[PDB]
């Protein structure tokens, strides 16, 4: 407005005096924030009651998971295996050597830190676990075939038991298909679909660094060619829900499938 | 209109096809009925109702709403070109935009139609009538059935029918009141007295009403064309100008919406340097714009004028505009008609003479004033004349009508003394009938008294009194001793003196002296039952016994005179416009206080001097009194040189114009000009006012129907009050509009940052309208429940071009400090939020794009823990309910601070406002049914939250305290320059 140019340096200075003034109460707000923040173990963790089911390969064109391909033509599973191998090459068996071997089946509690610069023990996970659904002896994991694999993985939450009777086991089943077809046939790898109970409880990135998570596949046998079919793939164990109206992802991932031949 | 009192009754009764003798035919006056239409004014011809909320629709503030509802809508097509999700937030904006300017368009609405029938329940649907003459026969009809060329007869207390040209009258004396000011009642000849018909004589008028005698005339005007429709039809052509709010609130919109422009601008350039592309950098300039536009600032303002205009109705004003409220605190110029609205319209006694004093009356309504000594000899003798030589008689079933109100049928001189007796003595009409009437010759030009011989009371006298009643010296020539100190002395030439000395002097200050005479007739010479006779006299016309002298004129209101001096004290400067005549006018000035006291005209000081008016130079003159026909002569530069030189002005014998010219003049000058008023003389100059103020009783339909503020009491203190609190809004609208002005910047610096630094979105628009248009309601509209910060009542008139409503300063402020402070609480509150649950502030950088992502189901935190959309969603939604309490918490901290703007509130009271602190407790109240009512997660996007968060801002909102505490401080302790120019509101 050109009032008084002299008298503008005044409140010019007065102002950014305030915003300096009010930037240093907030970065000291900030600064005490993180200091009250244990970097293992989240404060709260409220929204993450019961864990996310997420499937590869993951293609969604629109309203969801929509895997559509010909067996015939190549480029049209070339990018669904290939998406599936460049996920496995961190699940590589000297890629995964920060981590040891674990013979233990009913858990792997740990309450000290045992690793290198304060860092805890993790647990393995190779390619080989998945014995079919893998690079060997078929980098089309299955899509070839008309059987293809689909490999189930969960989401990871500090300090979670999702119940210690056994198991967590992937069911993967025809959604709405009570018809004459047949249920759909599924060969899971690892077999009987077990998340093993030695990859739990997930201690923080900063505790396990070279944690992974464990993985399942379901070779789907039964699946017919030319239809468009639609599979949910549920997890069942005690502290697992799939029954979120507002998070379809909820210890079930589900997914339009059409095998073209 | 010349050429019709100017011709005669040969010509005329060529004209209109009638007879001054035998009066139309049935036949033609049935034809003129359907040519010329019927005798009644024409109302607006054009009312329709949808045309009548489409205006309440359009506003300044509205216009603002209303292109930022459009630019909302075009925005949700720019994002449907490129499909997004979660779009449906631009539509609950933009309907929520235009639903507050339509529900506050139907309150206003409502508003307006409970005024406009309240100011029609006092208004009169009798029909008023008249007395035909057509075919030879004397009949009465509707006034609307006459037609152009009856002939008319006209009675005492009868309304004028028409414009009428008198061809023959005895007495005949029309209160024309309406279309000039002339208190004084003017007198009706069939004579020609000037051609301007609204200075002659043989010319009656449309609404006025004939105060005595009686005339038959010619109908020469009919309906709109009568000099009462001229004028009321010239008021028609005056347009009304904008209140001063409202070009307030149109320079409040012009401040916000420049800044909005600055900040898109600014955001638009930065967003295209970042990388986004033009069309959604363009759609992100439109957020900021509207985010800049306040919801709901119209409906508090709406309330707040609402609520000060509920008050004035309980203190009997009532206001057509909710707009009117304000306007009487910006006046800095009042101009008001002398009579009706100033004074009572009411010849009542105001000054007598006996015993050789002068005594004065109450001339008030309330009885207010002091009374004279009402215990002489000669008082109650004068008590009697006057009581008994009265024939006026109050209509029937009055008894509970005070008494000058009351509706009576008699002379203009008689009235008075009627209305005198009842308060003075009581029951004057049953004291009159306990001595009857014998003989009584009441109007006789050679005799020039109302001579009445009555029979005393006791029959321990036969004895009659002989009480007259007339002109003084009529009276004089035919008395002969004085009653004076309870003794008949003679009338020296020292007696005859004096009574011409109080003559001379109670009919210099304007009043109809009259005088009192009376006789006691012996039993012997007068037996009982004597014959009287006025042919032949018989009885004494002469040696009478003078009693005393009355004096009559139009008195001041009650509280006018207080009234105008307390708008004075308060830097308004009153003018007076009136019709009548000069003197009266100056007589009127003087006692009610637009004259100060010791205040004299450059012709008085002429007399002070005995100097000729042209050497008394005239800035050494406060007062002037400027007639029409010397305010016809004079140019613009004549006016406003000689309105500053004279501060003290009366304007004599104006016109309608004229009056609109002095309006317009002062209005063109740089004033905020108010005029109250009655009467059709005052319909011209009441639209072009800022606040037109009409007396609701004894104002014309014309004038209450072309004002602003309608006086159903006719109580003019009103106007003292309409003032204060006027003033007293404005000022507690420049906090309320302050304080909801601050929540844009801790709304928009969200979404600002939201894309600069691509944090997850702190705030949502469902979350940003139930602050503004839920929780930020009731804590503005309670602002205006304060009181005042100053004797408000003695501060000059604000100045229109330097203090203003929202100027600079309050904007500057309300944002970049206070509005700072509150993002600043709202991004601490976000961060630890999300800190806690798993999101530390640096990874919160840039995190938007997977945030948002629908096809990321395995997003890893802080702590490597993978979330989904909905999980995240939910949080995202904390944030948002966060954000939402930051906001409200640290408001609750700005309704108190703006609750004062100089005082400190310990000094005024914290809990002193009760509707403020009802309003902070529904504030919480509203919000913890928010966040912790179930299913208010997906209805709406707030949670319940956890109870840490609601007290991280709470050192922010202490922070605000201190600061406006310290900053009120340093203006009020130190009242320095820097303060005060840089850091005052
Ligand atoms: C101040 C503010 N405005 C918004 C806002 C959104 C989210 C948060 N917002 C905040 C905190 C989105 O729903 C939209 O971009 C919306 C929008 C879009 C175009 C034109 C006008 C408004 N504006
Ligand atoms: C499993 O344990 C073996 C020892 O039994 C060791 O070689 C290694 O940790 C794991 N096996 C392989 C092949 O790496
Ligand atoms: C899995 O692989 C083994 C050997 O590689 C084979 O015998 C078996 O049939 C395969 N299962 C399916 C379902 O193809
Ligand atoms: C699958 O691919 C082959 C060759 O690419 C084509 O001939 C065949 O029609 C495809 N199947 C369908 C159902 O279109
Ligand atoms: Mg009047
Ligand atoms: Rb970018
Ligand atoms: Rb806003
Ligand atoms: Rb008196
Ligand atoms: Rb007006």
């Amino acid at each position: 407005l050109g009032r008084t140019l002299s008298r503008w340096v005044w409140i010019s200075l007065y102002y950014v005096a305030f915003y300096v003034v009010m930037s240093g109460i907030f970065a000291l707000c900030i600064y005490v924030l993180m200091r009250t923040i244990d970097p293992y173990t989240p404060d709260y963790q409220d929204q993450l009651k019961s864990p996310g089911v997420t499937l590869r390969p993951d293609v969604y064109g629109e309203k969801g998971l929509d895997i559509s391909y010909n067996v015939s033509d190549s480029t049209t599973w070339a990018g669904l295996a290939h998406t599936l191998h460049r996920f496995l090459a961190g699940y590589s068996p000297a890629a995964q050597e920060g981590s040891i071997n674990c013979t233990s089946e009913k858990y792997f509690f740990q309450e000290s830190f045992l690793a290198p610069n304060h860092t805890k023990f993790s647990c393995k996970f190779t390619a080989d676990m998945l014995q079919n659904c893998s690079g060997r002896p078929d980098p089309t994991f299955g899509f070839a075939e008309g059987k293809p694999c689909f490999i189930i993985k969960m989401n990871r939450i500090v300090k979670f038991l999702p119940g210690n009777s056994t198991a967590p086991r992937v069911d993967c089943a025809f959604l709405d298909q009570p018809r004459d077809g047949p249920p759909l046939q599924v060969e899971y790898f690892p077999a009987n679909g077990t998340y093993s109970l030695h990859y739990f409880p997930y201690y923080g990135k900063k505790a396990q660094p070279h944690y992974s998570n464990p993985l399942v596949a379901a070779k789907l046998l039964n699946v017919p060619r030319n239809r468009d079919v639609v599979i949910v793939c549920k997890i069942l164990a005690e502290h697992v829900s799939f029954d979120n109206p507002h998070d379809p992802y909820e210890g079930k991932v589900e997914f339009k499938l059409k095998i073209q031949k | 209109e010349i050429n019709d009192h100017q011709l005669s009754v040969a010509e005329l009764e060529q004209k209109y096809q009638t007879s001054a003798t035998k009066g139309l035919s049935a036949s033609l006056a049935a034809e003129l009925l359907l040519r010329d239409g019927p005798n009644a004014l024409r109302p607006p011809r054009g009312t329709p109702e949808y045309v009548k909320f489409a205006r309440q629709l359009a506003g300044g503030l509205q216009c603002l709403m209303w292109v930022a509802a459009a630019i909302c809508l075009i925005a949700f097509a720019i994002q449907a070109s490129e499909g997004d999700l979660t779009t449906d937030d631009n539509l609950y904006l933009a309907l929520a935009l235009i639903a507050v300017v339509v529900v506050t368009g139907c309150f206003g609405y409502y508003q307006e139609f409970k005024s406009t029938n309240i100011i029609a329940s006092f208004k009169n649907l009798v029909p008023q009538q008249a007395t035909v003459i057509r075919d030879g026969d004397k009949f009465q009809i509707n006034a609307d059935q006459l037609v152009v060329g009856d002939l008319v007869e006209m009675k005492g207390g009868d309304r004028v029918p028409a414009d009428i040209r008198i061809l023959q009258a005895q007495g005949c004396k029309v209160d024309n009141s309406s279309l000039t000011g002339e208190s004084e009642p003017q007198t009706r000849s069939p004579e020609c007295t000037h051609e301007s018909p609204l200075e002659t004589r043989n010319i009656a008028f449309f609404s006025t009403m004939c105060l005595e005698g009686t005339a038959q005339g010619l109908v020469v005007n009919t309906g709109d064309r009568t000099i009462i429709g001229r004028i009321a039809s010239l008021a028609s052509g005056v347009e009304n100008e904008k209140t001063p709010i409202a070009i307030e609130i149109e320079h409040f919109v012009d401040i916000i919406a420049g800044l909005a422009i600055l900040f898109g601008a600014t955001f638009f350039i930065v967003a295209m340097c970042i990388g986004y592309t033009f069309l959604r950098a363009m759609v992100f300039f439109m957020a900021i714009v509207v985010a800049n536009v306040p919801e709901g600032l119209l409906a508090t303002v709406t309330v707040c004028l609402s609520l000060t205009a509920k008050r004035l109705a309980s203190k009997n004003c009532v206001v057509k505009n909710l707009e009117a409220v304000e306007t009487l605190g910006s006046t800095s110029v009042i101009c008001s008609d002398k009579t009706g609205t100033l004074t009572q319209n009411r010849m009542t006694v105001s000054h007598l003479w006996f015993d050789n004093h002068i005594h004065s009356a109450d001339t008030t309504e309330d009885q207010s004033g002091q009374t004279f000594d009402q215990s002489s000899e000669t008082w109650r003798a004068l008590c009697r004349v006057l009581t008994l030589c009265n024939r006026a008689a109050f209509k029937s079933g009055q008894d509970a009508v005070p008494v000058p109100k009351r509706i009576v049928i008699g002379d203009a001189s008689e009235t008075a003394l009627l209305k005198f007796s009842e308060l003075t003595l009581g029951n004057a009409m049953g004291y009159r009938e306990r001595f009857p009437k014998v003989c009584e010759i009441p109007f006789n030009s050679t005799n020039k008294f109302q001579l009445s011989i009555h029979t005393l009371e006791d029959p321990r006298d036969p004895r009659h009194v002989l009480v007259m009643k007339g002109a003084p010296e009529r009276v004089l020539e035919r008395c002969s001793s004085i009653l004076i100190k309870g003794q008949e002395l003679p009338l020296d030439e020292q007696w005859r003196e004096a009574f011409q000395t109080a003559y001379l002097s109670l009919g210099g200050l304007g009043e109809r002296v009259l005088g009192f005479c009376q006789l006691y007739l012996s039993e012997k010479d007068y037996p009982p039952g004597y014959a009287f006779d006025v042919e032949a006299m018989n009885f004494p016309t002469s040696g009478l016994c003078f009693a005393g002298l009355v004096s009559m004129i139009d008195p001041p209101r009650a509280t006018v005179p207080d009234a105008v001096l307390k708008c004075r004290t308060a830097g308004i400067r009153v003018i007076m416009v009136t019709g009548d005549h000069p003197i009266t006018a100056k007589a009127i000035a003087a006692s009610v206080g637009i004259i100060s006291e010791g205040s004299e005209t450059v012709e008085d000081i002429a007399a002070r001097l005995r100097v000729p008016v042209d050497q008394v130079n005239r800035k050494d003159a406060r007062a002037c009194v400027i007639n029409g026909m010397q305010l016809k002569d004079m140019d613009p530069s004549e006016l406003v040189e000689a309105l500053r030189t004279h501060p003290e002005m009366v304007f004599a014998r104006t016109s309608p114009q004229q009056k609109l010219v002095i309006v317009e003049s002062c209005q063109r000058l740089g004033a905020i000009v108010a005029v109250t008023g009655d009467g059709v003389n005052d319909s011209p100059a009441l639209k072009k006012a800022d606040i037109g103020v009409a007396m609701g009783i004894a104002g014309s339909d014309a004038a209450k129907n072309a004002a602003d503020m309608i006086l159903l009491d006719d109580n003019f203190a009103s106007i003292v009050t309409g003032v204060e609190q006027g003033r007293l809004i404005f000022d507690n609208l420049k906090k309320s509009i302050a304080y909801t002005l601050t929540s844009n910047i801790p709304e928009l610096t969200p979404y600002l940052i939201y894309i600069t630094v691509s944090v997850p979105l702190p705030l949502g628009c469902i979350t940003i309208l139930f602050i503004d248009l839920c929780t930020d309601i009731f804590p503005s509209v309670s602002l205006a429940y304060e009181k005042a910060e100053s004797d408000i009542m003695h501060l000059r008139p604000r100045n229109p071009k330097r203090d203003r409503l929202v100027n600079e300063p309050l904007a500057a402020y309300s944002y970049f400090q206070i509005g700072a402070i509150q993002s600043f609480a709202g991004f601490t509150d976000y961060f630890t939020a999300m800190a806690q649950e798993g999101w530390f502030p640096l990874l919160c950088v840039g995190l938007r794009p997977q945030w948002e992502n629908h096809h990321l189901q395995d997003l890893q935190d802080s702590y490597g823990q993978e979330w989904t959309f909905g999980q995240r969603l939910y949080q995202q939604y904390t944030c948002y309910t966060v954000f939402f309490i930051s906001i409200v918490m640290c408001q609750i901290a700005d309704v108190l601070i703006r609750k004062t703007r100089r005082l400190s509130a310990f000094q005024q009271g914290f809990f002193r406002n009760r509707i403020l602190v009802i309003a902070i407790v529904f504030q919480v109240c509203i919000g913890c049914f928010l966040c912790y009512c179930p299913g208010m997660p997906n209805i709406f996007n707030f949670m319940p939250i956890r109870f840490q968060w609601w007290l991280v801002p709470m050192p922010f909102s202490l922070l605000i305290f201190v600061y406006d505490e310290i900053r009120k401080l340093g203006v009020r302790c130190c009242p320095g320059s820097w303060w005060d120019q840089e850091l005052y509101y």
